[PDB]
């Protein structure tokens, strides 16, 4: 009985170890899928950070932003926190990011933006 | 202009809050009611002094 | 195709105005338009983020059920951020032989799930009109269950047990054993959810899946005993 | 003052605090003028609710409430066996040189361990300039003739490479014995570490029990053995033997150290284990030496505050664990667990909670598997490899000798020995 | 010395707040509101319409209100013109060596017809606990003259050992007895006993005034006597008024105090009805979940310290509701007591005194202060044959009530023998007959030798080579 048993428990050791090569297989195929994926967002980061740097077309996506966040918000008064690159571009835009909101929510103008 | 009782105050005063519902009774015999049991334990030491068999406190 | 309408943002806001915490509950105070069974995520003071699901709504007071549990939380310093969706999980038919929290998170080193689909955890009920009878009879090998309590394939069966009984040995000899009688022409896929069991039981089911090769073909959900107590409360929809 | 909240309710042991805000869900707290020790429970707003693990009489509405910032923690190093602490990690002895009196003064604090022993600390495997993570042993110091080498285990979740290392010789446990760089910020480490109580201590892998923890009782090692790194309950009336059989586990198990936590017990049954231990001896080391030597004990007597029940309850487990994480096999007694699951019934009461089964708050048995769940055979989390194990033993005092008792039935649910 | 001279700042006056601010009675409970730092245990007086002062202990603090228990009750107070003064302080017992000899209201006020007790301090009547590591654990055996406690149940000096007991069933006599003559089995000088009665009939006090006074034990003993028709939540003072006693008597001044508790179940019944007042959710019964911590503040003020040659020794008496012992006072009582005496109302009615069943009782303080040097080296083993032989006896009878006399054993009519013999020589003693250990423990061989020595299994081979045969 004995023998049978450790018999036993060899076959399994023998199964088991070609269950976990086969496991470790399948997560290296996932791990790989992840990695490229991984890869794909990383390019697409590094051209947001490419487009962003580039002024004019980055300002009427600023602008976009801000009144898409000022409309979620739905508040009288707003700050607004922004890199130090764009603290000087979002002043020259309050009054058309006030008016804006204003009108896509069809409601008074925003009162005030403060730039944090 | 309800005054003590002279018979029973001798001195000091009852002070009170604005709706009369909050009393201290500040007089020279309720301060003395109040030291003579308080104050028994220093009493009792000062007239017959340390007892013998007390050891711990 | 529907997948398509997954290329939107959706910015979310993050209130930072809790005003309450008692056991598994946040209340948060002035939410925006609150949105029932809403998914949220808490982030403490320490930093780390924890889940929780908004159990009732009122005006601007949101009422959150916090999985992880609500230690270390605190009034001043956590945010909370709305999703807008329920509780979804990610589906892959790569999710067989996997291991996964009581959240569904990855616990056997491998990545995320590359998901064809999120699917809300409540589901919704089958029609009725829409049910099959089920009346495949499953050998699970035990006498005591087929030739007395035979089990038909796609039936709800318990086991009743208590403690110190070997109920988990009979539930395994079931799954390692189940097969139909007259068979149609495969192997069950398993689906295993454990809410608050032991390290040894988890351990037991899981070397037992590895002995009889129906690992590659399961989904472990484990939630141990020493994991948060209110996540097993998705533990057993995820699964 | 930005710290201190004001005292706005007190009853029995619950103390609800006004201007609190800043404060976290199970971060300990000062309560009062003395000081008592406490732990956040409840946030309303700005009020919260806090478990006061001291005497709350003479507590007013006013006082001041310190937040401290920080949970519930032990400080773990050398200086933990053959003293005996009363829940929140009060060295009792310390509290009696220092007050001079028979009683436990409230609101005071001493330090966990003795800052004036000099240990004699003996550098590790490790040198400037290594890579050193959490729970790696960096040093040894000789604790006593039984515990040769207490091992000096840097903390869990701190990482970086070894700046400074200190050479052998004697250190008390201010002295700084590591310093170590992860992102330029350079930490500094001593012979001693603190963990909160509430967290498990992490381990590299747990293992299936398999060697037996013969506890010398012919009955218990024959019909119904118990493993190391297993867990057990000991459910009985009064008088049945649940206190004699935990001292015969601590006295002559194969375990190398025990922490016997006497949760809401006599103080004469303290008083015994103190004034017996010291006179037997065991062989485990090779030669004769007192099993006080290899002992820590954990007393919150049952008229000792009840909120301080829990707290003992979590101090012993995280030692045992501490010792565990040192290649060491422990043996935690918790005598007795009912009396923990009536303290938080006591605090549910006060807080107003749901009742559930026989007045016991709807989360004791989440309570009593996750404790459990801290038992078990591991391999410690750091380098070099080694492997210890924690059994708990806990005692359970069912109301009436009824083991339908709530606390029997999930701790039955629980453990697996019975 | 000058250590006594830090009394002083007890020189000093401290003004009290008068408030006319009552809101609502609830029974025991008074709320007051408009408070000024309400303090939590705080003792304050509540002077009625018609001049009475009553005492009460806040139980509850809340921004400005204050719920406060009222031990001599709430009827006559009023919402509209009762006072309450709070004196600041917790509820503290006026303390010297002139208490004993003393009888006082469960309150505390001498009922002597003696003068106001000329404190030599003022102690706070909850005590603190005893630092664990500041206990000595008791070795030192009293003889109590008792042959079931001190061959069996061998009560320590130091010892909280309660007697379990019924309405009807001699209780008081057996402590009376106990109180008696009780003393050290290896003396090295008499107990100072501290009697407090809770809810006790006029009879019971009575007969312990009369049997301390005959026993010439009254200059030494100090009552506090709550009776039947006393003040109910007074009750659960008059334990703590006992104890903070003893423990002065006993930690300050080197005595050896025995601590009498009478009819705990009357103090748990007070517990209990304060509870309900306090809309609390009850325990098993009815009673409060922190029943057990309660009592534990209680029964944990006893024992020994280290460097102080006086000690307490409690023996509480706990009456069980319908002599079950699985009741939630006689289960909470012998989970926090070291042991019990279990009065048995079967023996009773056999006519047997004292009626005490030594099956369900226990000295978890025995297996210490009994042995070689301490008493004589054969009581362990005999009292651990004695307590099998008395069960193998019980089962015997339970047989024999079944399949009759002659079905039984050799070894079942031997129990048999055994168990007549037990409870009608050795349990069986005058109620004021005392037997020294070495006399019971020669009685308990006696009986041992009803049997083979080769049946006697519990005995070790060595001590039953010295004790069987030496006749
Ligand atoms: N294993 C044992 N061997 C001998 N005596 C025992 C044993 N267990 C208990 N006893 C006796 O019974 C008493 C009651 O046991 P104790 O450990 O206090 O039980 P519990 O914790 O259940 O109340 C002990 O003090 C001792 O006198
Ligand atoms: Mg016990």
């Amino acid at each position: 009985g004995n023998f049978k048993s450790k018999l036993k428990k060899a076959m399994l050791s023998q199964q088991i170890t070609k269950s976990t090569i086969a496991n470790k297989m399948r997560l290296k195929v996932l791990s790989a899928r992840e990695q490229s994926l991984d890869g794909i967002f990383e390019e697409t980061k590094e051209k947001l950070s490419g487009i962003a740097n580039n002024r004019d077309e980055y300002k009427p996506i600023l602008q976009s932003l801000i009144v898409e966040a000022l409309l979620k918000l739905l508040e009288p008064k707003a700050i607004v926190k922004a890199l130090e690159r764009d603290v000087d571009l979002i002043e020259s835009m309050k009054d058309d990011i006030m008016r804006e909101y204003g009108e896509k929510a069809q409601r008074a103008p925003l009162e005030e933006i403060v730039i944090s | 202009n309800d005054y003590l009782n002279k018979d029973l105050v001798s001195g000091g005063v009852v002070v009170s809050n604005a709706s009369d519902k909050i009393e201290i009774n500040n007089t020279l015999e309720e301060r003395l009611k109040l030291l003579s049991e308080e104050a028994l334990p220093a009493i009792r030491l000062e007239l017959y002094g340390p007892s013998k068999t007390r050891k711990f406190f | 195709k529907a997948v398509e309408q997954g290329f939107n943002v959706k910015p979310r806001l993050n209130y930072n105005t809790v005003s309450g915490v008692n056991g598994p509950l946040v209340i948060l105070e002035k939410v925006k338009f609150p949105r029932y069974n809403e998914i949220v995520n808490l982030t403490l003071p320490d930093g780390t983020v924890r889940q929780g699901q908004v159990l009732e709504i009122r005006g601007d007071r949101a009422i959150v059920q916090v999985f992880e549990g609500t230690s270390g939380i605190d009034v001043k310093k956590t945010t909370v951020e709305f999703t807008g969706e329920s509780l979804r999980i990610p589906v892959s038919e790569d999710m067989l032989g996997r291991i996964f929290d009581g959240s569904g998170r990855p616990i056997d080193n491998g990545p995320k799930v590359f998901a064809e689909d999120y699917l809300d955890i409540n589901g919704s009920p089958i029609n009725p009109y829409a049910r099959i009878y089920p009346e495949e009879m499953i050998s699970t090998g035990v006498s005591a269950i087929d030739t007395m309590n035979s089990i038909a394939r796609g039936q709800k069966i318990p086991i009743f047990s208590a403690s110190g009984l070997p109920h988990n040995e009979i539930a395994a000899q079931i799954c390692r054993q189940a097969g139909l009688v007259r068979p149609t022409k495969e192997n069950f896929s398993i689906v295993f959810a454990a809410m608050g069991v032991n390290l040894e039981t988890a351990r037991f089911f899981k070397q037992d899946f590895e002995e009889n090769g129906s690992l590659e073909r399961t989904s472990l959900f484990l939630n141990l005993a020493n994991d948060p107590t209110i996540e097993r409360i998705i533990t057993p929809r995820l699964a | 003052e930005s710290e201190y909240g004001a005292i706005y309710s007190v009853s029995g042991p619950v103390v609800i605090a006004e201007n609190m805000i800043g404060c976290a869900m199970y971060e300990l707290v000062k309560v009062g003028h003395d000081n008592l020790v406490g732990e956040v429970i409840r946030i309303d707003g700005d009020k919260a609710t806090i478990q006061v693990y001291e005497e709350t009489a003479g507590l007013t509405v006013g006082d001041p409430v310190l937040r401290t910032g920080k949970p519930l923690s032990v400080e773990l190093g050398p200086g933990l066996m053959e003293t005996i602490y009363d829940g929140i990690q009060r060295p009792l002895k310390a509290i009696k040189e220092e007050s001079q009196s028979i009683y436990i003064p409230r609101g005071i604090d001493t330090p966990a361990l003795d800052r004036t022993i000099k240990w004699q600390f003996t550098p590790g495997k490790f040198q400037v300039g290594d890579h050193i993570s959490g729970g790696d042993i960096y040093g040894s110091v000789f604790e006593n003739s039984l515990i040769s080498s207490h091992k000096i285990l840097l903390p869990p979740r701190s990482r970086g490479t070894i700046t400074w290392i200190a050479p052998a010789g004697e250190y008390t446990l201010d002295e700084k014995i590591l310093e170590v760089e992860f992102d330029g910020k350079k930490s500094d480490f001593t012979l001693y570490h603190t963990w909160p109580v509430r967290v498990p201590r992490p381990v590299t892998e747990k293992l299936s029990a398999d060697y037996p923890l013969l506890t010398g009782q012919r009955v218990l090692d024959a019909l119904f053995p118990c493993v190391q790194g297993g867990t057990t309950c000991i459910p009985g009336a009064f008088g049945c033997g649940k206190t004699v059989i935990s001292q015969s586990l601590s006295k002559y198990s194969n375990s190398d150290a025990i922490i016997y936590v006497g949760c809401g017990e006599r103080g004469n049954e303290m008083a015994e284990v103190l004034m017996e231990f010291p006179e037997l001896y065991t062989e485990m080391s090779g030669t004769k030496e007192p099993i006080m030597k290899r002992t820590t004990l954990v007393a919150n007597t049952s008229n000792m505050p009840v909120a301080a029940r829990e707290a003992s309850i979590y101090t012993g487990i995280t030692l045992a664990e501490y010792f565990r994480d040192q290649g060491k096999n422990v043996s935690m007694i918790a005598d007795s667990s009912s009396r923990w699951a009536e303290a938080l019934r006591e605090i549910s009461g006060r807080l107003g909670e749901m009742p559930a089964d026989q007045g016991f708050p709807a989360y004791l048995g989440a309570k009593l598997a996750s404790f459990y769940e801290r038992a078990g055979k591991a391999v410690a989390l750091g380098s070099p490899d080694r492997t210890g194990s924690v059994s708990i033993v806990a005692a359970v005092s069912p109301a009436g000798g009824d083991f339908s008792d709530p606390v029997t039935t999930a701790t039955l649910g629980i453990t697996q020995v019975f | 010395a000058i250590n006594k001279k830090a009394v002083e700042q007890g020189f000093n006056v401290k003004p009290r707040l008068n408030y006319n601010t009552v809101s609502g009675v609830n029974g025991p409970l008074v709320i007051l509101e408009k408070v000024k730092f309400p303090r939590y245990n705080e003792i304050v007086n509540l002077t009625l319409p018609d001049g009475t002062v009553r005492q009460g202990q806040v139980l509850e603090i809340r921004g400005d209100r204050a719920i406060v228990q009222v031990f001599e009750g709430t009827s006559g107070i009023d919402v509209k013109k009762t006072t309450v003064e709070f004196t600041g302080e917790s509820l503290r017992i006026p303390v010297s060596e002139d208490m004993l000899g003393r009888i006082f209201d469960g309150s505390g006020r001498p009922i002597d017809n003696g003068p106001k007790v000329f404190a030599e301090d003022y102690l706070d009547i909850n005590g603190s606990p005893i630092n664990p590591y500041a206990r000595i654990y008791p070795e030192e055996m009293i003889s109590t003259g008792v042959s079931a406690i001190d061959t069996m149940n061998s009560i320590a000096r130091g010892q909280k050992i309660p007697i379990f007991s019924a309405s009807g069933l001699p209780h008081n006599e057996i402590a009376a007895q106990i109180c008696r003559q009780a003393g050290l089995v290896r003396p090295t000088e008499n107990f100072s006993i501290v009697f407090a009665a809770m809810g006790v009939n006029l009879e019971t006090a009575r007969f312990f005034k009369q049997d301390f006074e005959e026993n010439g034990s009254l200059e030494r003993t100090s009552l506090f006597l709550n009776l039947a028709n006393d003040p109910t939540i007074e009750r659960i003072i008059t334990p703590r008024l006992a104890l903070t006693t003893a423990e002065y008597l006993a930690y300050q001044t080197e005595r050896h105090v025995l601590t009498i508790l009478t009819d705990m179940s009357s103090y748990a019944d007070a517990l209990r009805e304060v509870s309900a007042a306090r809309e609390e959710v009850p325990g098993r019964r009815g009673y409060p979940g922190y029943m057990y911590t309660d009592l534990s503040t209680i029964y944990e003020r006893a024992g020994r310290v280290e460097g102080r040659n006086g000690s307490i020794t409690q023996i509480p008496i706990l009456t069980m509701p319908n002599d079950d012992i699985t009741h939630p006072i006689p289960d909470l009582t012998g989970y926090i007591t070291e042991g019990q005496i279990f009065v048995d109302r079967q023996l009773h009615n056999k006519g047997i005194y004292p009626p005490i069943n030594v099956l369900p009782s226990l000295s978890r303080l025995m297996k210490s202060a009994i042995g070689e040097g301490m008493t004589r080296k054969d009581h362990g083993d005999v009292s651990n044959q004695l307590y099998a032989k008395y069960a193998i006896g019980k089962d015997a009878a339970a047989m024999k009530a079944v399949v009759g006399e002659e079905a039984l054993s050799i070894e079942d009519k031997l129990s048999l023998e055994f168990l007549e013999k037990f409870e009608k020589t050795f349990i069986t003693q005058g109620a004021y007959e005392d037997r020294t250990v070495f006399e019971s423990l020669d009685q308990a061989w006696s009986l041992l030798r009803i049997y083979p020595k080769e049946m006697l299994n519990r005995i070790s081979p060595k001590i039953l080579d010295e004790f069987y045969d030496r006749a």
